[PDB]
């Protein structure tokens, strides 16, 4: 071996604002913006992998044309973004020189924005207000709580959502279409349902799957991606009988390798967010759960603190 | 030199005095000193984790295992000592462990490579393993992992929950058994024979009886009985009771006493007695484990009865080993079990 | 007072004669003694027995000692500033006047020390926290030779059980009633006090429960009330956070709401703002709650397993008035 | 074995101390004709190589090759007592666990004698020198450390360009942009402060100036440097010692 | 000489032939690397699986001999935090190879202890840096990594090793010593293990330490169980029979003559009851609640010290009290 | 009252120098025959003793000794005012409450003056210092200071070891030892290089470096240093002044005592 290939999450990463299948609302916005122009500050918030990255990339090469070497600004998490920085090279950026058409602007693309500190954030208020009429700014985040208020208020807000199962079917279709891979609907269905929204994944998962059988089958992804683990949690869980619940967690997390502490994590979420039960039955399973976690956090971790505290929640939801 | 250390061990506590030097001193751990005599011989020592009860002899073994490797001229030179009373955060595991890892095995004399083996590798140990924050511990492991061919790791240890498990993975697990009387009668006899310590038939295996698989105490109370039949001068032998006396033990009838309030008796008379017993200095350990002896040994007690004394004793246990007062948990036991 | 009449040597004991029997075998041999540990009711009079035992190794200097400071830098720039009780012969540290900086203190101190050894007593063992013990379980065996701990502490519950192996086990039982009163005999015939009747002694012992600390400090506190002559009547002095835990207690046992609750919450705040541990006060409670007669022995038990729980949970906290509501809570519900 | 004079301590001293700070780890090795020594930094894109001949040495023998690993930080803080003018003798054994340093006064008077702990490196020196390289100049040491020093304000890279007749170095940041430019030219007044300049092909690299401060620090030992340029390797400067040389490779940045 | 490391050291795999257990994901890496398309790995399992193993051999098998230079292994022992990213990730990405031609490979070893900046700094960096370097994350808990670091790389689970391999490797081993072993006491071995390659080897020098013999004998049960100290089932089951059907002092006098006979401890005998009463057909769950709740309770509560006796005692009467529920 | 007049400030500001960082509190007394100072670190491990008999001031008058005690720190905080050739006077009454530092130029000029504040300190000097020592020898201060430079870097401790014609300093830590090894020599080309040394018995003292290293200070006072070493006591490193001496008594590790 000398090189490798591009992966399909770069390869096909989209250039243009029409290929994104996210959210169709702020899509419209974006092309519209790019369209007639006059970009305001943003930031746009959601969860990994659904396209946000893209569209704010998207969005700037289309608005800038050529100029986007020379008018764009892009900071990630990599780079040192403490107040130093904003308070020499973005305020220089935002004071530079540069001839635009009449509706565009200079943008400062800033990913991950919820890991700046507190004092660029706070430097970045008079930053961006005086410069407004020629420097743009563009956040994305995955948590909007973590962007103070004042940078908010200055700036649109696009809140992200989840990938519907549609749109991740239409994007792999077409991914296979421009790749011609055997593929079927089952194996399609299990690479939607272990994706969970996320596209990103849905196509490493994809790409993997044809690179190491080449037949994107159910079988396939099942056997080289392990099933969505919160749902086995949950089902394990969920169980009316103490008997198949112990043996959905001795076979299924337990005989795979799964660690005490990733199975009582997961089940602490899965539990949170749960909906079948009521609420206080919710918290009773909560506690236990935290207790179980609290053992395993000083090195009694083993399977029968995970059996006693499945026990414990039966015991809990026989009234 | 050699005279001034042979005093000072002569003018030290029994503890120190007696001191495992050799691996044939160990009397209990065959299991471990077998493979590490065998091992002496070859040169593939590997990870250890030495893990028991405290008075086991984990440091007097691994003390005795070093010494038997490196003689005393390398015993300076080949060893990284750290205990519980240094720093051993993140930072001083990456650096000062790390540099000594990393660092070359010093050279041995003439003298060192006729009489010992002189394997080419250096030992760190770490006691008290349990104080290490489980982030400090996993930055050891690729440490350990990378570097095994120059150094090699002993971690040292009561619970060995508190390690995490990729380093209880990466060391050979050695247990340490308790010392009851039956494995070390034989250490004790000679302690006794060595300080001509005279007692009576069955002293020395109630000594043991009471340290409850701890012989670091059984001969702490070994030579305080020596010192207290020493000071009287009678020239009679020291006896089962005299011992049991100094080693915190309640007598039998107090504890009769305890079974008639707890047996006949409401909640006013209970409470006035143990007001009056905690009068008299008496650890609450004890007193538990003596009541749990008595319960669980008489029989004429029904099964029911048993199952319930047992989990009672097993929860004041449980409560009393996190520094709670003694007082309100045993009377609050004794009160539990006298509504059986 | 009680420390214008204190003993200075071991012949100079005036109860346990067995424990000074005892303590004299310990100090035939000095050289070849292993580290001590004192456990026992507090106020007994551990603290003048390991001073005097001390007088038995070395010459008669012992007592005449100095208070003197020393600095400490922890991992940031807060500066530790403990007073040392140093003596020509031996030393003594007291880990209970500061945080969680024990095992700092512990283990620079002891190393920077460590007839032929010099003594080191540790007050207040129970203060000590599981690290600082870790710490001093390796220094305890590794300097043998030079330096021997004489740890005094009140209840061996929560030292951990590798000190209590590496160390001998001493207990020191309250002295009896009789003893007591003897002992304050001397003291008035000493003092120059008035009895109309011996028996008041004996009263006072019954209202120390063995603390012979308080015992003194009683009697002189009621011999100044009634002008250096004590009645054949003379009332028993309490102190005042005593008097407020039976206040507090007649409350429970009067109105058990919420409303009291907050007032109960408030007198827990009064009394914790003013140098009272958490511990001591759910202690008090308890007993003086059990000796309430209006409960049966169906309250009383429950009361005393809430008192059990709630004191681990003290044990395993730190905001100790979140654990005294609770089980204030707790018994308000149970009666 | 390794027996190493050196006839002032001053020249061992200055040698490591190109090596300081910017590698933790040097291998050294002894042979029949004089001592070399590598290290590699952590990210590997700096590789620091040095070669002293016999002749560099006040006396010398070796009978036996000896390699040997050692951590420069410990290296250099030993590496003060030379008072420069005292002699050095390096010295260890065929199968050493330590290296020997023994300064003394020209009278028996003082003898500072070290024993420093050796580590076990896996014998690895690379080779990465190449036959011809694109372009090659010379220019004072003191030159190029202004030049580094100038546009390392600038930026954490600087640019080093090189076209018929011109040496270009610079550096774009935040504040603005640097440059300095550079002719070849021979003084006769004095020819170690010519600037001379062999190109087979335009050059245009980059490197981290953080990089290229370590390099600037060889000044002390020579007057001049020679820098030699690549688009297929890494750069070469090089410091050259009678009998020997000290040259820091770097691969330039993407 | 790799005579004086350890048989856990010493019988590293050094080849992705030699890592055994792991067949679906060593031959879809296989595939990888042949083909070309190797994808930014996340290597989450147990410790003792062969995670650091199958990279190793996976390094060397692309770059050959020289996979020490080539490649950038950074682990917790390393101080990995946002600015170490910063400089040291981020030079070794942007820039090539200094001994050969084609990809970089970052071994990003028990990147589990890594700070929350420093993979959100690196969540960028693999993002960016992707078409001349490549990302493999080893982890054991795959909670300690954000969700964002965790969806740029193909997960692969390492599975406890099966009883097929653990033998095979189990059969290698006594092809390269001078060692011979009881099939029974292979069983027993495999039993002890729960999928640890480390403490099968740790465990197998310690009783070929322990033969005491120039090795012309066998590794038969006793030795294996005297070595580490593990119960045997014999004692195991009469424990529990003594416990469930004899009368309490019996039970105790049982308990403590088999504990005391052979020095075992207390922790050990409950994992084993445990785990033999998991096959028990049961009536109404609530003597499986009792049971659970009691013993886990008292295995925390060994987990802290205590008393032997008491705790045994506990045990026994946890034991009988939960199984009085079933009749 | 106390009344010194300092030629040049800068004799005093070296002097200071000398109980600078080791020492916080210093006890002054001025009397008839000079004025004498001691300072005690914390650990009680170091005495820093100096003496100034009357022919080291320009002006000296004391009809009425005066004891003063004061924090070193402020003191040397003042310290840097003396441009080392301004004249510096030390004034205080009999019962005072701070120290005045006058400097003055040679002309009227500038005149900086400081009153500085007193600390009480229970006046107890000690006398510490032995008839006859082991091993007695002296040698250039700054070849002391590379000595002690040298091996300092490699142990908390270095070793001072003599035996007939041999002096010998070792220091052994982690990354390895180190030893310097020097022998007594009159040189006439200059004798303020000599190294004498008088030995009435061997003599193997440990001192913590860090203590040796206060002690190095003293070079900037004086060309030579005297060291003087019992096994009875702590050791003796001397500077002398014209009129006077800077003593430094370190007491020697018994395993672990600086
Ligand atoms: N709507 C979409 N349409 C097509 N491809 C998409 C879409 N969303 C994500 N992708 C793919 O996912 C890759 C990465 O998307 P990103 O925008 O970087 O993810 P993200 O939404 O920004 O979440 P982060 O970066 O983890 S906070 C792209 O290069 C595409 O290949
Ligand atoms: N097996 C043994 N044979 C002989 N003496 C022993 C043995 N075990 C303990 N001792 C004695 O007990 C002393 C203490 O030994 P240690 O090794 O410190 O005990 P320990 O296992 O380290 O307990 P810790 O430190 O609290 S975990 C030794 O110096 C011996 O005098
Ligand atoms: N599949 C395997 N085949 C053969 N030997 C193995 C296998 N897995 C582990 N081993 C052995 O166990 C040793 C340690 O393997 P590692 O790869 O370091 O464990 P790990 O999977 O990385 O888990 P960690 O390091 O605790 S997170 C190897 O050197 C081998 O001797
Ligand atoms: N042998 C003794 N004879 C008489 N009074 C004593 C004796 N020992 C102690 N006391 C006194 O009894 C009281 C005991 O309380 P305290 O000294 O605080 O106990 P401790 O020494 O345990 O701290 C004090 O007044 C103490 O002086
Ligand atoms: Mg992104
Ligand atoms: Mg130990
Ligand atoms: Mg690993």
């Amino acid at each position: 071996t000398l090189s490798l290939q591009l992966p399909w999450v770069e390869k096909y990463r989209p250039q243009v604002l029409s290929d994104i299948v996210g959210n169709k609302e702020t899509i419209d916005r974006l092309q519209q913006i790019a369209k007639d122009g006059n970009m305001p500050h943003m930031i746009i918030s959601g969860m990994p992998g659904i396209g946000k990255t893209t569209s704010v990339h998207c969005l700037a090469h289309e608005l800038l044309g050529r100029s986007y070497a020379d008018g764009v600004l892009e900071l990630n998490a990599s780079d040192d973004r403490g107040i130093d920085v904003v308070r020499n090279q973005i305020k220089h950026f935002a004071q530079k020189k540069l001839h635009l058409p009449p509706g565009k602007h200079k943008i400062v693309i800033l990913d991950e924005a919820d890991s700046m500190t507190a004092g660029a954030q706070q430097a970045l208020r008079r930053t961006m207000e005086l410069y407004s009429n020629s420097t743009r700014f563009a956040f994305a985040c995955n948590q909007s709580n973590k962007i103070i208020e004042p940078l908010q208020s200055r700036c649109a807000i696009l809140r992200y959502s989840k990938l519907s199962d549609e749109d991740v079917l239409k994007r792999l279709l077409q991914i296979i279409k421009l790749e011609d891979v055997k593929y079927t609907n089952d194996g399609l269905e299990a690479i939607i349902f272990t994706a969970e929204g996320d596209m990103r994944q849905a196509i490493n998962n994809l790409q993997s799957t044809v690179a190491g059988h080449g037949l994107v089958n159910a079988d396939n992804v099942f056997k080289i991606v392990d099933s969505p683990h919160p749902l086995i949690v949950k089902k394990m869980l969920l169980a009316s009988n103490l008997e198949d619940s112990i043996q959905i967690l001795r076979t299924d997390l337990w005989k795979k390798g799964y660690s005490s502490i990733d199975i009582v994590t997961t089940s602490f979420r899965v539990t949170k967010n749960l909906a079948q039960v009521k609420e206080s039955v919710r918290l009773e399973m909560i506690k236990e759960i935290g207790l179980t976690h609290m053992r395993i956090l000083e090195g009694v971790g083993t399977y029968l603190q995970l059996a006693s505290m499945l026990a414990k929640i039966h015991k809990l939801n026989n009234k | 030199s050699k005279l001034a250390a042979e005093q000072s061990l002569a003018q030290q506590p029994w503890v120190e005095k007696y001191r495992p030097k050799n691996l044939d001193e160990v009397t209990a751990q065959d299991h471990a000193v077998t493979v590490l005599k065998k091992t002496l011989k070859s040169a593939n020592l590997p990870h250890m984790l030495f893990y028991g009860p405290p008075g086991t002899g984990k440091t007097s073994t691994i003390l005795a295992l070093t010494k038997e490797l490196y003689g005393p001229d390398l015993m300076k030179s080949r060893i990284l000592e750290l205990n519980a009373s240094d720093e051993r955060g993140i930072s001083i595991v990456r650096e000062k462990v790390k540099n000594f890892a990393r660092l070359t095995v010093s050279k041995p004399s003439k003298h060192d490579l006729e009489n010992y083996p002189c394997p080419p590798y250096k030992i760190i140990i770490l006691d008290e393993a349990d104080s290490m924050t489980a982030d400090a511990q996993s930055a050891l492991r690729r440490t350990m992992e990378t570097y095994s061919g120059v150094t090699r790791f002993c971690l040292i240890c009561n619970y060995v929950t508190r390690i995490i498990d990729p380093l209880a993975s990466r060391c050979s697990k050695f247990r340490f058994k308790a010392l009851d009387a039956s494995n070390a009668i034989d250490r004790l006899r000679f302690i006794s024979e060595q300080e001509n310590v005279k007692c009576d038939d069955g002293v020395l295996e109630r000594i043991l009886d009471i340290s409850a698989g701890d012989l670091r105490r059984g001969i702490t109370l070994l030579q305080s009985a020596s010192k207290g039949a020493q000071y009287l001068g009678d020239g009679k032998n020291i006896t089962s009771t005299q011992v049991e006396e100094l080693a915190g033990v309640v007598p039998h009838d107090i504890l009769i006493e305890i079974v008639e309030k707890v047996k006949s008796g409401d909640f006013d008379e209970i409470k006035k007695y143990v007001n009056t017993f905690m009068k008299s200095g008496w650890s609450a350990a004890s007193v538990v484990n003596q009541l749990h002896e008595y319960y669980i040994t008489n029989d004429n007690f029904d099964t029911n009865f048993k199952n319930q004394i047992s989990w009672l004793l097993f929860t004041t246990d449980s409560r009393l080993n996190n520094g709670t007062n003694e007082h309100i948990q045993l009377l609050n036991l004794l009160v539990k079990i006298s509504q059986l | 007072w009680v420390d214008k009449y204190r003993p200075k040597s071991l012949n100079a004991l005036s109860h346990n004669e067995e424990l000074t029997n005892f303590l004299k075998s310990l100090s035939d041999q000095p050289r070849d003694l292993p580290h001590l540990l004192l456990y026992g009711p507090n106020g007994t009079g551990k603290k003048t027995r390991c001073m005097a035992l001390l007088e038995s190794i070395f010459g008669p200097g012992v007592y005449r000692l100095k208070i003197d400071v020393r600095q400490f830098v922890t991992a940031s720039n807060r500066k530790l500033e403990l007073n040392v009780v140093s003596s020509p012969y031996h030393l003594e540290i007291t880990p209970s006047d500061m945080g969680n900086n024990d095992r700092i203190v512990i283990q620079e101190l002891l190393k920077e020390v460590a007839h032929r050894y010099k003594c080191v007593i540790i007050n207040e063992a129970n203060s000590l926290t599981k690290d600082a013990q870790a710490a001093l379980r390796r220094t305890m065996e590794k300097y043998s030779k030079n330096i021997r701990l004489i740890m005094v502490c009140d209840s061996m519950s929560p030292i951990i059980a590798p000190i209590k192996s590496r160390c001998l086990l001493i207990r020191c039982p309250a002295p009896s009633d009789s003893e007591i009163s003897t002992i304050l005999s001397d003291v008035v015939t000493n003092e120059r006090i008035q009895l109309e009747t011996k028996d008041i002694l004996k009263r006072i012992a019954q209202a120390s429960n063995g603390n012979l600390r308080v015992s003194l400090l009683m009697l002189e506190s009621m011999a100044l009330n009634n002008e250096l002559a004590l009645k054949s009547s003379s009332p028993i002095i309490k102190p005042d956070w005593i008097i407020v835990i039976h206040k507090l207690t007649r409350k429970i046992v009067k109105e058990r709401s919420v409303n009291s609750l907050i007032e109960c919450r408030a007198v827990l705040y009064d009394l914790l703002a003013h140098c009272i541990p958490a511990n001591i006060i759910l202690k008090e409670l308890t007993f003086s709650l059990l000796d309430v007669e209006t409960l049966n022995t169906t309250n009383k038990s429950s009361i005393i397993e809430y008192s059990s729980v709630f004191d681990e949970r003290l044990s395993l906290g730190n905001k100790a008035i979140f654990h005294l509501e609770g089980f204030i809570a707790k018994v308000m519900c149970c009666l | 074995m390794l027996e190493a004079k050196f006839e002032e301590a001053s020249l061992f001293k200055r040698i490591i101390d190109g090596f300081k700070d910017c590698v933790q780890l040097v291998n050294f090795q002894c042979k029949e004709d004089g001592i070399i020594a590598q290290a590699v930094d952590d990210s590997r894109v700096l590789l620091v190589s040095l070669e002293i001949g016999v002749e560099a040495f006040q006396e010398y023998r070796c009978d036996h090759p000896v390699t040997l690993g050692m951590d420069l930080t410990s290296l250099s803080k030993i590496l003060r007592c030379g008072n420069n003018t005292d002699t050095l003798t390096l010295i260890a054994d065929n199968t050493p666990d330590s290296i020997i340093l023994l300064f003394e006064d020209t009278k028996k008077d003082r003898i500072a004698e070290y024993s420093l702990k050796l580590m076990d490196i896996d014998a690895d020196f690379l080779k990465i020198e190449e036959l011809q390289y694109d372009s090659t100049l010379s220019l004072p040491s003191s030159e190029f450390s202004k030049i580094v020093r100038d546009l390392s304000q600038l930026s954490d890279s600087i640019n080093i360009m090189i076209t018929k007749e011109t040496i270009k170095f610079v550096a774009d940041g935040d504040i603005g942009s640097g440059s300095v430019i550079i002719k070849p030219f021979v003084d006769m007044e004095h020819p170690e402060t010519s600037i001379k300049l062999e190109m087979d092909q335009p050059v245009d690299l980059t490197f981290g100036a953080k990089y290229l401060l370590d390099i600037i620090k060889g000044s002390s030992l020579s007057d001049r440097v020679g820098i030699r340029l690549s688009s297929e390797a890494p750069a070469l400067f090089q410091f050259d010692l009678k009998s020997g040389f000290l040259q820091f490779f770097l691969a330039p940045k993407f | 000489s790799k005579e004086n490391l350890p048989w856990v050291e010493k019988y590293r795999p050094e080849t992705l032939d030699e890592v055994y257990g792991q067949n679906e994901v060593i031959t879809t890496v296989r595939k990888f690397v042949d083909e070309g398309k190797l994808p930014h790995l996340l290597f989450y399992g147990p410790p003792g699986t062969g995670k650091t193993s199958t990279i190793v051999a996976l390094a060397r098998e692309i770059y050959g001999k020289n996979y020490s230079n080539m490649v950038l292994e950074l682990n917790a022992s390393d101080d990995r935090g946002i600015d170490v990213v910063r400089n040291q990730i981020k030079d070794f990405a942007s820039t090539r190879q200094i001994f050969s031609k084609g990809f970089k490979l970052i071994i990003l070893d028990e990147a589990d202890a890594m700070t929350n900046a420093a993979q959100n700094a690196l969540r960028r960096v693999i993002e960016r840096y992707t078409k001349n370097t490549r990302f493999c994350v080893l982890a054991n808990y795959a909670h300690k990594l954000t969700p964002a670091l965790l969806s740029r790389c193909t997960r692969f689970r390492f599975q406890p090793l099966p009883q097929e391999a653990i033998e095979r490797r189990i059969a290698n081993v006594l092809v390269h010593e001078k060692l011979k072993l009881s099939p029974n006491a292979e069983k027993a071995l495999i039993e002890l293990s729960n999928g640890d390659m480390r403490r099968v080897l740790n465990v197998l020098q310690s009783c070929k330490a322990t033969l005491d013999n120039p090795d012309e004998d066998e590794i038969s049960d006793d030795v294996i169980y005297e070595c580490c100290g593990a119960p045997r089932p014999s004692d195991l089951k009469a424990v529990l029979k003594s416990i469930l059907e004899d009368d309490w002092g019996t039970a105790h006098y049982t308990l403590n003559k088999v504990r005391s006979a052979k020095g075992l401890a207390l922790i050990d005998l409950i994992e084993g009851i445990v785990k033999i009463l998991e096959d028990y057909e049961l009536q109404n769950e609530e003597t499986r609640v009792h049971l659970l709740t009691k013993l886990a309770d008292i295995e925390y509560s060994i987990s802290k010290g205590g008393n032997d006796q008491i705790q045994g005692s506990a045990v026994i009467g946890a034991i009988k009290a939960s199984f009085e529920n079933e009749t």
